[PDB]
Order: C-alpha cells, then sequence, then structure tokens
RNA sequence: GAUGUCGGCUCAUCACAUCCUGGGGCUGAAGUAGGUCCCAAGGGUAUGGCUGUUCGCCAUUUAAAGUGGUACGCGAGCUGGGUUUAGAACGUCGUGAGACAGUUCGGUCCCUAUCUGCCGUGGGCGCUGGAGAACUGAGGGGGGCUGCUCCUAGUACGAGAGGACCGGAGUGGACGCAUCACUGGUGUUCGGGUUGUCAUGCCAAUGGCACUGCCCGGUAGCUAAAUGCGGAAGAGAUAAGUGCUGAAAGCAUCUAAGCACGAAACUUGCCCCGAGAUGAGUUCUCCCUGACCCUUUAAGGGUCCUGAAGGAACGUUGAAGACGACGACGUUGAUAGGCCGGGUGUGUAAGCGCAGCGAUGCGUUGAGCUAACCGGUACUAAUGAACCGUGAGGCUUAACCU
RNA sequence: AAUUCCUUGUCGGGUAAGUUCCGACCUGCACGAAUGGCGUAAUGAUGGCCAGGCUGUCUCCACCCGAGACUCAGUGAAAUU
RNA sequence: CACAGGUGGUCAGGUAGAGAAUACCAAGGCGCUUGAGAGAACUCGGGUGAAGGAACUAGGCAAAAUGGUGCCGUAACUUC
RNA sequence: AGGACCGAACCGACUAAUGUUGAAAAAUUAGCGGAUGACUUGUGGCUGGGGGUGAAAGGCCAAUCAAACCGGGAGAUAGCU
C-alpha cells in the first residue's frame, strides 16, 4: 500500500538506497500501489558511483510491501518491508542487473520477467 | 449501533456496575428476596444465577472464585453451605422477578427479585 | 449454522497434524512455477493459529535474504499439501507477534522437549 | 434564533393534538385477594395469580 | 423466468479443485407451493402467487388462513408474487423447488438491508469529515453548507443530510449460482446477499448479461 | 434604529460560449496524430512545491484537469491566514500631534430553530358496512464515467519510420451499493502478565485504587484497507449529419408528397419509492342476520339488548429502533434469561507432590477460566381476562334475476 | 534588509517542484554612525527557514469507554413577537 | 445564588519517593439536593488503530513523542 | 558566590479546546513562565480628579477612565430623530 511520501528500500544494484514515492501512475486519483505497480519516484539516498544519483526524478515497480499479496485461497504474503525496484523512466525496464531480496510470482509478467529470473527466491 | 450487544449501562461506568452488581448479589443471597429498579433486576439475574451454579459443587477453587465473585465471606458460606444444595437438582432458573409498581420519587418501574426457594427463616435472621 | 456446520466438515481435512505456536513448521504448498506444477517449500516459526474449523488459518514468519517474510495459511485450503513439525518450540503465549522486532539471536525459540 | 410572528393559540392548540393521555385498560382483579392491579403486577397486598406471593 | 422466495443462513465458503476460495452465502429454499394463480381474464396480469415454510396455526388470522384454504395448501410465513412469462403456467397447489435455479448461470438477490438506524452524512452519503483541528469548532461530522444564499432560499430536494440508513428493500445484481441441492432445500451463490442471518431473500434469475 | 469583507474547508445547484468521452462536415486529412467547425450537458473532469492568496509559476499525474452563474453560492455550517481598531518597529512625509492606498511582529468569530425549506419518522382521518393480505403502476427518485492490454493485424495505409477503422475478448482506475466467509482493525463485558499501594488475620490465594494503572492477546458485533456485485446490451423517436426516389424549375435538387439511415442527450430498458393516483384502482379471503321511545319525519335524535372479523393492550423480546413504527414469541410455548453440551479465546488455574539454600522449575494439566456464539433444554418469566371496532350497510339508472 | 516601490530583482544553495529561507551581488524608489553604525557568546512561552523522531494533522475514516442529546416522572427559564 | 472563582497564618501519620511532587492508605471528612431508562445522528471528554508518516495546515495548531539514577562520552563558537 | 540551573508551595499568564441565555460580567482543563529576588505576601498608613500614581500600555485610581463617583448650576443647549 504504497502513496505519495511512502519511502522505500531498493530491491537492485542500481546504486539508489532510498527512494521516495512522488506519484502513485495509473489513473486519475489513484491511491495506492500494490505489488507490481509501477511509481514515479525521487531518490532520497544513493551509493557514491551508482548507476543513479540523489535527486534523480524516475519510476519503479513495487515488488514487496508490508500490507503484501492475497492469493485465490485466501493465503495472504506479508513482507517486512516495502521495497521497490528502478525502472527507465521511458523503456519501463529495469536498471539494476542484480535483483536482491524475495519476489512474487504476481511479478511474473512479459515487461517484469528479467525480475523474476534474476531474484533470489519467489513465493 | 446495538447488534446482537448483551448487557446493560445502567448509566455506569465498567468499576461501578461491577461493584453494584457484587454487593446487590450479596444482598440477594442474605435476604434471599429484595426490591428494586426491573432493568437491575433483570440484569442481577445473569450475575446470582451462575454463583449458584458453582455453589452446587464444593471445592477449594470454587469457594475462592466464588470468594473473588462476592468478596463476602458471610454469601460464600451461605452458598456453598445451602443455596448450592438446596438448587441441587434444578437446572438453572433460581431466581424469579415479580413486577411492583412505581417508585415515587422517580416513576422507576420497581421489583422484586427472590429465590425460587425461599426460606422465610433465614430471610428473617 | 447447522445446514453451515454439515457443508463446512464434508470440506474439511482429517490428516492436519498437531503444531503450535513456537513450533517450526515445513509447509509444502502447490505452485504453478510458469508452465510446471511443483510443491514448494516454506519452513518458518509458527507466530499464530486461527482456530476456526474449515476457517482455520496460521502464520508462520520466516527471514528470507534478510527480511521477515510471514505467510497466512488458510489451513483447509487443497493449495496446502503438508504441513510438517521440524522442531517442537518452547513459548508461552499463543500469539508471538513480539518476535516482529526481535532479530536472529533475540528472535530464537527455546526446544519443548517433553 | 427566535421567533418573528408570535404563534397563536390555534398553533398552540394544534402542537398539543398529540398531547392527551391514555387512560390505563390493563386493570385485572385477582381471584383470591379481590383486588385491582396491573396485569403482570403483584397487588397491594403481595398477591399474584391468586398466590400470597409477598408477605408485605 | 419465475422466482422462489428463501432464508439466508449464511456465509461461508467453497475450496475448489484449482484451490481456489469462492465465497457463498447459504440460501435456504424450502417448497414454493402455489396459493393463486392471476389471469388477464380475472386479475389483469399473468402471475402466480406462492408460500413457504410454516405459520403458527394461532398466529394465522380468519382472512389469511382462508385465502390458504381456497388453495388447498398449509399456511406459510407469507405470500410474494411472481410475474409470468408468455408461456410460464402453473397451477394452484403445484410446489415449486429449488431445481428451477438448476440451470440458471447467475441470479438477482433481492433482500432487506440490516438496519444502521440513524446514520449521519458521514456514514450515510459518505460525506468527508471537516478539520479535526485547526480552530475547528463543533463541527467534525457536520453536513457543512446545506445551499446558497436569497438565490435560491431554500434548500432542494433531495439534499443527502442524516437520516435513517439501511433495512430497505435492495437488489444485488448476476451473482454466480454456486450449488443447487434439492434435498437439502440449498442455493449457494457467489458473493453477499443483502440482510442478516435468517431474514427473508428472493431469488431470481439474472435480468441483466 | 447593521444586508459581516478576501481566501480556504464542508456541501453544493444551474448555463453551455464543451475540457474528456459520443455523433459529424471541411482539412494545406496516407496511417498515427493534429488543425477547424457543427450537434451534444449523460456522466466524468489530479495531487503536490511556493505564496493568505483566487490567480499564477513550477513538479508529476490524467481520458480530461472546461468556461461561467448562483449576495464575485455557502461564517444563525467551520476556519481566520489576507484585510479597518487599540501595542510596537523600520523606511518615507510632517516643526508637531501624527500619517501611508508602504513594509513588519502581536492581536476575543455569540445565537437552545417559532415560520419557510430540506432529511428521516409517526399520529389522525379519508378512500361510503367493516376488516386481513397480495397486487396493478399514474407518478417520483437513483443510476449513466473511463484507462490499458490482447485478437483481427504488424494487416489496410506507408518510401520507410510507423500504424489503424469496423468488430470481439480480457483487465484496471475512480465512483456506488451490499456483506463480514476471508485479511485485518476495534472489542473498558473474555483470558493472561505486570508496577506501586491498601485490604481479605497471616501464609497461599485473591479483590479495590492508580487513564481499562501500565501492557500482551482476543469472542460476538460494528467495520475498510477486506470480497461480491453494478454502469450495460437491446428497443423507440431524433440532433448535427449522410442518403434513395423526386417535382416546383424538361436538367439538377435529401424535400415540397413519399422513403432509408443517424449520438454517452430524450422515451423505454436496470434499481428504489410509489393508489392521500381524493381520478383514493384491482384481486383473494374474512366478519356482523334483536327490539323500543321522541320530535321540527329525515342520510333525524336517543334508549335497551348486542360487541363480530379485526385492530390494540399488557408481558418476554429482536442482526428493528431516538420515540413512535416494524418483526418474533406468550404454556397447545424456545420469546428472553438461566441451565447442559459444543465452539472460540486465553495459554498449563487452585490444591497437593517432587527438585532446588533460594528466586524458581517440573508433574498432576493444553490445565483453569471463558461476553454478546452454535446445538439443545420449560428451570424462572411471558395469566383466564379487559379496551376500540358492531348489529347486513345510501339514492339514481342500466343489465340480468323475480 | 523589521528599511527595496518596480519585485517572485539576479545569481548560487537547498526541493521532484521553494512568491518563504540561507549565501551572494548593488541598480540603497526611500541604510548609516549614542534619533548610534556594524558585530557578538549567553539568555528568549520572540519572528522566518530546514532536518531526525513522533504520531488520526492528513490519505480516510473505523471501533470502543464515559457526560449530554432521545424516552418516563418532578421542577421549570430566555432572546423575540 | 446553598455560585466549579477569591481569601492571610498554624499542624504535617503509614508504604513507595529526592520531595511539602505523585500513587495508594490512616485519623478525620465526604459521594458534590432532581432521579429512572435507553444505548440514534451530532457535540463534548477519553481508549485503541491495518498500510502510509506532515502528503494536513496560514502555521506540525492539536496530538503523538521524550522523560529517572549511575557510568562512559559529548561538535562549531566563546565574553573561557 | 550568583537579579545561577531543574523543580512543588507561592507569584504570574504564552498555546489550545471548552464555556459564550457560562459553574464564572474573564473562568475550567491540559500543557506554559518565575520560583534567594528589581521575589512574594498579611495588617496599618500616605498620595484625590486637569489631580494622584505609572520599569510608559493613555495603564490603574471600587465590574465600562483621552479626565472617577455623588449632588448641584439643570428643564445646559440639540438648525437633529
Ligand atoms: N397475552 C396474550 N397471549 C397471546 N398469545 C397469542 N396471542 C396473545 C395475546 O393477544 N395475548
Ligand atoms: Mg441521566
Ligand atoms: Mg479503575
Ligand atoms: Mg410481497
Ligand atoms: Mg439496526
Ligand atoms: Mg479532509
Ligand atoms: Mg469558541
Ligand atoms: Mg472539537
Ligand atoms: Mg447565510
Ligand atoms: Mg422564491
Ligand atoms: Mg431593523
Ligand atoms: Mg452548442
Ligand atoms: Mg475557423
Ligand atoms: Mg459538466
Ligand atoms: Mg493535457
Ligand atoms: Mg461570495
Ligand atoms: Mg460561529
Ligand atoms: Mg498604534
Ligand atoms: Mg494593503
Ligand atoms: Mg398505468
Ligand atoms: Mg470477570
Ligand atoms: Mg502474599
Ligand atoms: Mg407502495
Ligand atoms: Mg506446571
Ligand atoms: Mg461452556
Ligand atoms: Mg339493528
Ligand atoms: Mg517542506
Ligand atoms: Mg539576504
Ligand atoms: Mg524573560
Ligand atoms: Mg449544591
Ligand atoms: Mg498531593
Ligand atoms: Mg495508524
Ligand atoms: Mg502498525
Ligand atoms: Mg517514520
Ligand atoms: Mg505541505
Ligand atoms: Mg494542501
Ligand atoms: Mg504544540
Ligand atoms: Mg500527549
Ligand atoms: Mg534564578
Ligand atoms: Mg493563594
Ligand atoms: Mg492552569
Ligand atoms: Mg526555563
Ligand atoms: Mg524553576
Ligand atoms: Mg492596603
Ligand atoms: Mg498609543
Ligand atoms: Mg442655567
Ligand atoms: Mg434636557
Amino acid at each position: 500500500m504504497i502513496q505519495e511520501q511512502t519511502m522505500l528500500n531498493v530491491a537492485d544494484n542500481s546504486g539508489a538506497r532510498r527512494v521516495m514515492c512522488i506519484k502513485v501512475l495509473g489513473g486519475s486519483h489513484r491511491r495506492y500501489a500494490g505489488v507490481g505497480d509501477i511509481i514515479k519516484i525521487t531518490i532520497k539516498e544513493a551509493i557514491p558511483r551508482g548507476k543513479v544519483k540523489k535527486g534523480d526524478v524516475l519510476k519503479a515497480v513495487v515488488v514487496r510491501t508490508k500490507k503484501g499479496v492475497r492469493r485465490p485461497d485466501g493465503s495472504v504474503i506479508r513482507f517486512d518491508g516495502n521495497a521497490c525496484v528502478l525502472l527507465n523512466n521511458n523503456s519501463e525496464q529495469p536498471i539494476g542487473t542484480r535483483i536482491f531480496g524475495p519476489v512474487t510470482r504476481e511479478l511474473r509478467s512479459e515487461k517484469f520477467m528479467k525480475i523474476i529470473s534474476l531474484a533470489p527466491e519467489v513465493l | 449501533m446495538r447488534h446482537r450487544k448483551s448487557g446493560r449501562q445502567l448509566n455506569r461506568n465498567s468499576s461501578h456496575r461491577q461493584a453494584m452488581f457484587r454487593n446487590m448479589a450479596g444482598s440477594l443471597v442474605r435476604h434471599e428476596i429484595i426490591k428494586t429498579t426491573l432493568p437491575k433486576a433483570k440484569e442481577l439475574r445473569r450475575v446470582v444465577e451462575p454463583l449458584i451454579t458453582l455453589a452446587k459443587t464444593d471445592s477449594v477453587a470454587n469457594r475462592r472464585l466464588a470468594f473473588a465473585r462476592t468478596r463476602d465471606n458471610e454469601i460464600v458460606a451461605k452458598l456453598f453451605n445451602e443455596l448450592g444444595p438446596r438448587f441441587a437438582s434444578r437446572a438453572g432458573g433460581y431466581t424469579r422477578i415479580l413486577k411492583c409498581g412505581f417508585r415515587a420519587g422517580d416513576n422507576a418501574p420497581m421489583a422484586y427479585i427472590e429465590l425460587v426457594d425461599r426460606s422465610e427463616k433465614a430471610e428473617a435472621a | 449454522s447447522n445446514i453451515i456446520k454439515q457443508l463446512e466438515q464434508e470440506q474439511m481435512k482429517q490428516d492436519v497434524p498437531s503444531f503450535r505456536p513456537g513450533d517450526t513448521v515445513e509447509v509444502k504448498v502447490w505452485v504453478v512455477e510458469g508452465s510446471k506444477k511443483r510443491l514448494q517449500a516454506f519452513e518458518g516459526v509458527v507466530i499464530a493459529i486461527r482456530n476456526r474449523g474449515l476457517h482455520s488459518a496460521f502464520t508462520v514468519r520466516k527471514i528470507s535474504n534478510g527480511e521477515g517474510v510471514e505467510r497466512v495459511f488458510q489451513t483447509h485450503s487443497p493449495v496446502v499439501d503438508s504441513i510438517s513439525v521440524k522442531r517442537r518450540g518452547a513459548v508461552r503465549k499463543a500469539k508471538l507477534y513480539y518476535l516482529r522486532e526481535r532479530t536472529g539471536k533475540a528472535a530464537r525459540i527455546k526446544e519443548r522437549l517433553n | 434564533a427566535v421567533q418573528q410572528n408570535k404563534p397563536t393559540r390555534s398553533k398552540r392548540g394544534m402542537r398539543r393534538s398529540h398531547d392527551a393521555l391514555t387512560a390505563v385498560t390493563s386493570l385485572s382483579v385477582d381471584k383470591t385477594s379481590g383486588e385491582k392491579h396491573l396485569r403482570h403486577h403483584i397487588t397491594a397486598d403481595g398477591y399474584y395469580r391468586g398466590r400470597k406471593v409477598i408477605a408485605k | 423466468m419465475i422466482g422462489l422466495v428463501g432464508k439466508k443462513v449464511g456465509m461461508t465458503r467453497i475450496f475448489t479443485e484449482d484451490g481456489v476460495s469462492i465465497p457463498v452465502t447459504v440460501i435456504e429454499v424450502e417448497a414454493n407451493r402455489v396459493t393463486q394463480v392471476k389471469d388477464l381474464a380475472n386479475d389483469g396480469y399473468r402471475a402466480i402467487q406462492v408460500t413457504t415454510g410454516a405459520k403458527k396455526a394461532n398466529r394465522v388470522t380468519k382472512p389469511e388462513a382462508g385465502h390458504f384454504a381456497k388453495a388447498g395448501v398449509e399456511a406459510g410465513r407469507g405470500l410474494w408474487e411472481f410475474r409470468l412469462a408468455e408461456g410460464e403456467e402453473f397451477t394452484v397447489g403445484q410446489s415449486i423447488s429449488v431445481e428451477l435455479f438448476a440451470d440458471v448461470k447467475k441470479v438477482d438477490v433481492t433482500g432487506t438491508s440490516k438496519g444502521k438506524g440513524f446514520a449521519g452524512t458521514v456514514k450515510r452519503w459518505n460525506f468527508r469529515t471537516q478539520d479535526a483541528t485547526h480552530g475547528n469548532s463543533l463541527s467534525h461530522r457536520v453536513p457543512g453548507s446545506i445551499g446558497q444564499n436569497q438565490t435560491p432560499g431554500k434548500v432542494f430536494k433531495g439534499k443527502k443530510m442524516a437520516g435513517q440508513m439501511g433495512n430497505e428493500r435492495v437488489t444485488v445484481q448476476s451473482l454466480d449460482v454456486v450449488r443447487v441441492d434439492a434435498e437439502r432445500n440449498l442455493l449457494l451463490v457467489k458473493g453477499a446477499v443483502p440482510g442478516a442471518t435468517g431474514s427473508d431473500l428472493i431469488v431470481k434469475p439474472a435480468v441483466k448479461a
């Protein structure tokens, strides 16, 4: 359940450490972002020589949330923190080359295919 | 709303309501019959009637349990010693509510609440 | 309520092993790995049990790649294949929600030898 | 918020149309005491449904 | 097609072979006995009047009793009418079972919503509350302004204001029919239906797509 | 002899000079995308940074971020930041008191709703003898939004780059309703831990008070973040528009006669209310089958006897509720409480025994206790009765029947 | 700038975005030396601005405990007209 | 006004406490001169809140938060 | 040692909510400032109306002070309603 001002940890090697969600994309008045929804982010904390720098405005796919995903049987999967993966502004593809932490099978879609392969664990 | 909620507030907070029902459940056990307002009378049944269900089995635990519920050894005595074995056979409903009139100074609808099988000899002395 | 209990027990599992909070369970679950149907394991501490007949559930916490991951299993779901107690846990409380703020060494649960 | 005109006596009389009381028609008499009492109520001498239930 | 009067037993679930939880509402649909057939010649329209379950003989009034008598059926909790499609025919006394929905894909369920009693604009109309602080004075849940000024110098009819909420006729449309069980006087439908447990419902085949 | 000012908030309502979506003519319209105009008001029409700002600039969304009216809508609805009081300062002006339509810091927002209006909800009477149901549907309200992807098709089109119409499937956003099975929140009435202190003689157990003392969990319920469902398809008559046949006017001409089409607008269709629809409708069932007196003799007044169906009362009550109303039950009875069994929740009570110097541990013991819950149970309470409502119901005419 | 009208001056900083803030420039409408100038540690329920923490301030409300509001009995006002 | 206001000096029990704070008590003194029900909106006053954490707002107003003793340790600047 | 620090009594009154026909003609509640000093307080005394007193706000001088209250000139005058 990500919104404007929600801070997220980064689940990749894009160089960003802390990003803030500045807009929930995908429709007028759209309130929240969930696992697999695209957000517009601003970098607040970044590593010295990574692919991205502090202040850079770009996109991101949410991969883990504290609210988590539901399954057809009612089964929930909750994560301890909200984390996203950085995306190229126009290409909507991963900026990093490596994915850290577990991700859900919800991601399995053609545009997030890269993320589930690289991913260490898929729930 | 109030959907399926049980228990009157009687314009009192939790601690007060509790202590009032502890004293009242005492007064009934002692005098075997008391006069009170009908809503209080009807609620008193939910307090006193299970105290007797306890008193049906004499035990150190049950006695302490009823003690923590009454806070009067005189009452816990009368329960386990008398009433328990008096209502030994009876499957609930140890009290009776008789609607009487209306109180003067405030027009409250009154009632008597008595122990089903009353002892006029324990009530006077 | 009488009809409902009738509809529920006919859908209810009979083989559920006994586990309680603290116990470390290994839930074998049915999943579709793209174009395959296999069993995946989820071995973690049982931090909560909801007993509700058909509606019975339980919460299993694991620390996958530094981060905590809880899963809420609906016990009578066909998804859930097997449940297996890997270690018998020793705790007092029925909900180990305090554990969510404990890490590694603080989060350890004693073995229940009995 | 107060009035702008004095409401009339007819209007007062009107508002009071549902103010009339209802005579108790529920009085019964006890088969033993020969006592008037309300329905589902003990008599002044403590009788109810023929039996002397209260010694007062 | 005609409908059947039922009773809300309550909500539960159904686990599919492909491990999905279907949220269902158990509907007890006992037999519906016809008590009157209305025709164009006598009533001016074609419909069937039905009854279901039972009613305490002492609680059945002389007018009701006789109405049932004419049909030659035992008194039920009430009577409900279903308009007849051109062609649909039934006799008085003819008993209808839940198996009417045996091949009906979706149904529309008409119930009587649970009563919330007197509800404020916030609950009743989803009004946004004013500020909780920042000098707000005794105006947190209040409806705010209820009109304009000299023009029009009245409140327009239909103004959303606090009043009685719930406890009213409500229809839920296009619900998937999960199971039909004649022997068990049952109907299973996907999703929630109006009303509390034990209230009366009306199942009719889906009017829309 | 007072019509409170800007802006915000809350809540709106109308116009259309239309922002989006819909229909269409031209295009300096290949496609995609634009430009311009015509029709169209059904619904929809951002969140932030900055400033009191409206506005505006900017950031990032969106199908879009419409233009106006409504005392520049809305303070007996809220705010009080802007702006006119009284304090003080700077610049400037004045010898001065003081001044600014220059800036700056601080600076009391009352009103229990009589009438109208509006949201709910009752009482009365009526609808022509009374009464219980179920309807009919005149009328009124609600609703009406749209993104993306996939198929057709990488096709038409194009030099490529790119990239469709028509039609079909899927999935979202926003909004609305209902529900509590699920995930959860709450749950001062359930269970546990614990701090200080006081009490039950004391130990042991417990209770009171300290925000529920402080906390950990949690039943029923209520509930959103939870999970179902909705917008429609169809029909009709059209708008701008496109046409067929066709004179006036040998030709031409959508038009004058005749004819075919044509939109989120309109009427239906879907949802709710709905016969006080006084134009008071219909259908089915039920109930009542005594005399007398008086006068101004008539739809007259009164008396005796009668008291139906039904309604109501009173009681136990309800996922119904401010009250009223509405539903369930009242002994030929599960309506409420109690009681029994189960569930659930809490997490191994008390007492005793063993181990240890002890704090404490272990066994008995998944113990003990367990609200609103499920399945049962007449144990307590729902008493025989009263009251309102009557006694066959107008005239005229027609059609049957005598 | 408690002083600058033009004016949100210009530049640099901070932010995704900053009519406020900080640094700088000087074109000071209309700074300036006890009507004191310009600094200054400490002090301040003083004014502006930023950050961490914190949260119902807000997204967007939910549920609960109390005192009213509602019903019964007793007493019994007011502005206004 | 039998009015939540105002009014100088004296006394200082117990446990906990640094204390005349505060919490529970003693002696002593009181339950405040309308009650009974009910458990709607709304107002006052409190308790808890999933995910988010100033996005609120003129302004973090108001909340929430911090909070004790001992020891370690503590920057610019400075009138030391 | 100190117009030193933290903090009850005591003296103040910065913020908010309530209250605004109030419990109250200025309060209550939660927070706030001072708390060995230019501190605070009891009793009694002096200063009187163009007068007092004022760490200065035209503040205060017996619930409305750019000139107190009472009585008088007095039926001031009112081209005003
Ligand atoms: N007391 C009583 N019991 C009933 N049982 C059924 N109807 C009634 C009634 O009208 N009164
Ligand atoms: Mg009261
Ligand atoms: Mg207490
Ligand atoms: Mg019906
Ligand atoms: Mg209700
Ligand atoms: Mg708001
Ligand atoms: Mg106020
Ligand atoms: Mg308030
Ligand atoms: Mg107004
Ligand atoms: Mg008018
Ligand atoms: Mg006037
Ligand atoms: Mg137009
Ligand atoms: Mg043009
Ligand atoms: Mg519009
Ligand atoms: Mg645009
Ligand atoms: Mg205006
Ligand atoms: Mg006001
Ligand atoms: Mg001044
Ligand atoms: Mg100005
Ligand atoms: Mg009609
Ligand atoms: Mg208890
Ligand atoms: Mg002890
Ligand atoms: Mg109707
Ligand atoms: Mg043990
Ligand atoms: Mg039990
Ligand atoms: Mg007669
Ligand atoms: Mg900011
Ligand atoms: Mg500067
Ligand atoms: Mg000072
Ligand atoms: Mg008094
Ligand atoms: Mg004290
Ligand atoms: Mg929260
Ligand atoms: Mg949380
Ligand atoms: Mg945080
Ligand atoms: Mg802001
Ligand atoms: Mg804002
Ligand atoms: Mg504050
Ligand atoms: Mg606080
Ligand atoms: Mg000092
Ligand atoms: Mg004092
Ligand atoms: Mg104070
Ligand atoms: Mg200080
Ligand atoms: Mg101090
Ligand atoms: Mg003096
Ligand atoms: Mg002055
Ligand atoms: Mg003179
Ligand atoms: Mg004069």
